[PDB]
């Protein structure tokens, strides 16, 4: 065997031109869908909220076409998912882990036009989903495409290039190239067995994403936090306590999640009009609050800087997060398109600065600044229901440039992963696929 | 790095004064600031601090808005506010820095501190004795000179020899506060030789009375 | 709010020597801090979390203690030790400091050196007539001072001050003013100053005539 293992070593990190050249036309196109379809949903809000305007006048029938608005963007979204690609449903990521499983089809020649323009309705329409979702599956689908238009053969190929579009689609939605890269190698790959993915490709087509991002989103940020206070070694144990709460709660979200997916699959009983209607109703109730209260309602992104600042009231946090649980509970569970990533950096950014408040009126010889755990916060939930820490520490960091409190995000997200496990629950992407693939089976 | 706390002085009793420390050398920026105060022959006491960005303030227990501390990062300047000023409030006011190790702040680096007066009393300049040898006349290796400066309030007087040349053997005496009144005294020892040959001249100044003085010690005819 | 009592006041002692002092918490305290001030400058910081030094303070000085009780050393005490330490802890809001503790150079006994001046002719044509003795570079600080026109003892009218202990010779210093009026002043001819001191049984006279 040691010759075999010497055999390897020496043959170690040699990727075929080929599939390195592929993964670069990968990048680029991910890239650029990523881009248009971030505008496209920019543009549908921006219209809808105009519309705002020329209706101004009637309170009530601005209350109405809100709804209206919202309701027809999310049933046309609903639509094309339950009449055209059923797989686009959702957050796509658990579906791709399947095709890297080679447990799932990937007909990108359905997925594609669907993911992206049922997408577009979706989120211009107001939904809390974020664009992770429709983006990373709407990569790993084009590197199928070009897999199958240049007809790549080998499993190394197969699975690098559906690997890559993967996560230069991660990169292309929250410009964070590191995060998309440790992304494939902590979550998306196969966790039980070897797999014959090319790191350095995977590489090649982030970076050339991240690139076609920056080509299109220059001198801007997602979230401009500035650069925050540095964390005493005597306040690290506070935010390990933090972590034990998302801990506890990490589980039963997921539950929730997972709850809610089958209890409203009864409202419908799978019929594709009482679905796309239920969906109508969902939506228009997301254009709705997100007149009267924004907080409630879209990808969050917007009320991250504003909470982690402190501008929100303890009260007022309370009510976001706990409105905020509900809608997108409500939007993710009823298989609507889009991902769950960013309404989980909210929920997480409120929470960790409500307790950030408490501890600042608790500890004043700590000379705490809240938005420290806002920022330790932001990725735990992603560490406590996902339960993939690397990746959602390394997104925070790339998004909120405060690498000094680096140690109490490892620490907080830590604790969650721990407090997560010994209550029980599941990596929720996991406990998806091993629930798609249940139904899968007991159906024979 | 240096703090310079000035706006110090005389203020009547109930009214108000404000004090202003001027920072330099560092980035003002990530530090919170704090003021301190020590009155007169006794101990040291915490009046208040404030963090980077303003949004927290906090007191010592003193009721309300005995104190005001506020601060602009724009001209790395820290100021103190103090109101209904009463006696308890003269005292030297330090500003400082603050920093920590392993997290139990400390008071980093201190100014030299402004000195605070709270009195009814009037500014009255000095008045510059000089205190020659009495009927010496009495050649020794060490003759002892001086001068009195007397009837000038408030603190305070500032007292050197030959310019500050004249750093050794020299001893000025803490003011003694009577009737509304400071009065102190310096003496300088010299060698016998030296003193009638050359000159030896004691410098008092007043800044608060606008007062500046430099006495030649002169022998008694 | 937390209550520092520093154990001693003051106290003194001779170069090259163990000398300790304690910092007693009402409560419990942990990573108290350390403050040198000397006379007539602002404090700084020497030791801080109960035993690091700040850069540039002296091997020979160190720190520990736990608890409710804390203590700061100076192994081989030198000169530029005397000073006045003040603890403080942060540990507990809102922060506190002790009533400080002042370190004085013990040394060898030394006779005060007693000169004595007239009021000077500037002073005299404003109806004023000070007296000024100064008793110079005395040890221990203990000394009394009194007064005598015309050999009859006065009290009144005199004021008296020390100085800190000297930076270099470590002694101490005192003046006594007797201010009188113009008119009192001439009417009497002798003016003397007594000085007495540990070092004497017999006070030290030092003295004038008007004419």
């Amino acid at each position: 065997r040691r010759r075999q293992l010497i055999r390897q070593l020496l043959e170690r990190d040699k990727t075929p031109l080929a599939i390195l050249f592929m993964a670069a036309v990968v990048g680029t196109l991910v890239g650029l869908a990523a881009v248009a379809f971030d505008k496209g949903v920019a543009w549908l809000q921006n219209q809808r909220m105009g519309a705002l305007v020329h209706t101004a006048d009637n309170y009530p029938l601005l209350l109405t076409v809100a709804f209206l608005c919202s309701a027809v963007l999310a049933m046309f979204g609903y639509f094309l998912v339950r009449k055209y690609a059923p797989e686009a449903g959702g957050s796509g990521i658990p579906e791709i882990e399947g095709a890297l499983e080679d447990q799932r089809p990937v007909r990108w020649w359905r997925v594609l036009p669907v993911k992206f323009f049922g997408g577009l309705g979706t989120l211009g329409g107001g939904m809390v989903l974020g664009r992770a979702g429709p983006t990373v599956q709407i990569g790993g689908n084009i590197g199928r495409m070009v897999l199958d238009i240049f007809r790549l053969k080998g499993d190394e190929a197969r699975h690098t290039l559906l690997a890559t579009g993967a996560a230069a689609g991660l990169a292309a939605a929250f410009n964070a190239p590191l995060a998309g890269i440790l992304f494939i190698i902590e979550e998306m790959r196969p966790q039980f067995r070897y797999t014959l993915i090319s790191i350095k490709a995977v590489f090649i087509g982030v970076i050339m994403s991240t690139i076609m991002y920056r080509i299109f989103n220059h001198e801007v940020a997602l979230i401009d936090v500035g650069k925050l206070s540095d964390a005493p070694l005597n306040t690290l144990w506070l935010y390990l306590i933090l972590g034990i709460i998302f801990g506890i709660f990490g589980p039963i979200f997921n539950k929730w999640v997972l709850g809610m997916q089958d209890l409203l699959h009864r409202v419908h009983g799978g019929n594709i009009t009482k679905w796309v209607l239920m969906g109508g109703a969902i939506g228009g109730l997301c254009g709705l609050l997100g007149f009267v209260a924004p907080a409630t309602s879209g990808g969050g992104f917007n009320l991250i800087p504003i909470a982690t600042a402190g501008n929100f009231s303890m009260g007022m946090l309370v009510f976001i997060f706990v409105a905020r649980v509900i809608t997108t509970l409500l939007c993710f569970s009823s298989g609507a398109p889009g991902g769950i990533f960013a309404p989980m950096l909210a929920l997480g950014t409120v929470l960790g600065t409500a307790f950030g408040m408490v501890a600042v009126e608790l500890f004043p010889q700590y000379h705490l600044e809240a938005g420290t755990f806002a920022i330790a916060g932001m990725g735990a939930l992603l560490a406590a229901s996902i339960r993939a820490p690397l990746t959602g520490i390394i997104l925070v960091l790339e998004m909120t440039d405060n690498y000094q409190l680096i140690l109490p995000m490892i620490i907080t997200g830590l604790g969650a992963t721990l407090l997560a496990q010994f209550t029980g629950g599941k990596p929720l992407y996991s406990a998806i696929l091993a629930r798609t693939l249940a139904k899968q089976e007991a159906e024979q | 790095v240096r703090l310079l706390e000035s706006g110090g002085g005389l203020v009547q009793p109930g009214g108000s004064l404000k004090l202003s420390c001027a920072a330099s050398g560092f980035d003002y920026s990530r530090y919170w600031m704090s003021w301190v105060r020590q009155a007169p022959g006794k101990g040291l006491k915490w009046i208040g601090e404030i963090n980077p960005v303003s949004s927290t303030i906090n007191y010592t227990p003193s009721l309300k808005d005995k104190f005001i501390i506020s601060r602009d990062n724009a001209k790395d300047t820290l100021y103190l506010q103090i109101s209904k000023v009463r006696s308890e409030d003269t005292a030297l006011y330090y500003c400082a820095r603050l920093y920590y190790g392993y997290g139990y702040w400390y008071f980093d680096v201190w100014g030299a501190g402004t000195t605070v007066t709270v009195s009814s009393a009037k500014t009255t300049p000095p008045s510059v004795y000089p205190l020659a040898p009495g009927s010496a006349a009495a050649a020794a290796s060490m003759v002892t000179l001086g001068c009195l400066v007397k009837g000038y309030f408030p603190e305070p007087v500032t007292v050197t020899w030959n310019s500050g040349s004249l750093a050794a053997g020299v001893h000025t005496f803490p003011a003694v506060l009577q009737a509304a009144l400071y009065t102190l005294s310096s003496s300088v020892t010299v060698p016998s030789s030296s003193w009638p040959s050359e000159t030896v001249t004691c410098n008092v100044a007043h800044p608060a009375s606008s007062t500046k003085v430099d006495k030649k010690i002169v022998p008694r005819a | 709010d937390i209550v520092l009592t520093q154990s001693p006041a003051i106290m003194s002692a001779a170069p090259g020597d163990k000398v300790t002092m304690t910092c007693s918490a009402s409560s419990s305290v942990s990573y108290i801090h350390w403050y040198q001030q000397k006379s007539g400058t602002s404090p700084k910081r020497w030791i801080y979390d109960t035993s690091k030094l700040t850069s540039g303070v002296p091997v020979r000085f160190s720190g520990s203690g736990s608890g409710t009780s804390y203590s700061l050393t100076i192994n081989t005490m030198e000169a530029e030790d005397a000073a006045t330490y003040y603890c403080q802890q942060w540990s507990s809001h809102p922060q506190t400091f002790g009533g400080g503790t002042k370190l004085e150079i013990l040394r060898a006994d030394a006779a005060p050196t007693v000169s004595i001046f007239p009021p000077s002719s500037e002073q005299l044509t404003s109806g004023g007539a000070s007296v000024v003795c100064f008793l110079n570079n005395f040890y221990p600080k203990d000394i009394n001072v009194k007064w005598k026109i015309d050999g009859s003892e006065r009290q009144n009218g005199v004021l008296n001050s020390w100085t800190d202990q000297d930076s270099k010779d470590s002694t101490y210093s005192m003046s006594s003013t007797l201010t009188l009026t113009k008119d009192e002043y001439e009417r009497h001819n002798s003016y003397t100053c007594e000085a007495t001191h540990k070092t004497s049984t017999s006070p030290i006279v030092k003295s004038f005539n008007r004419a």
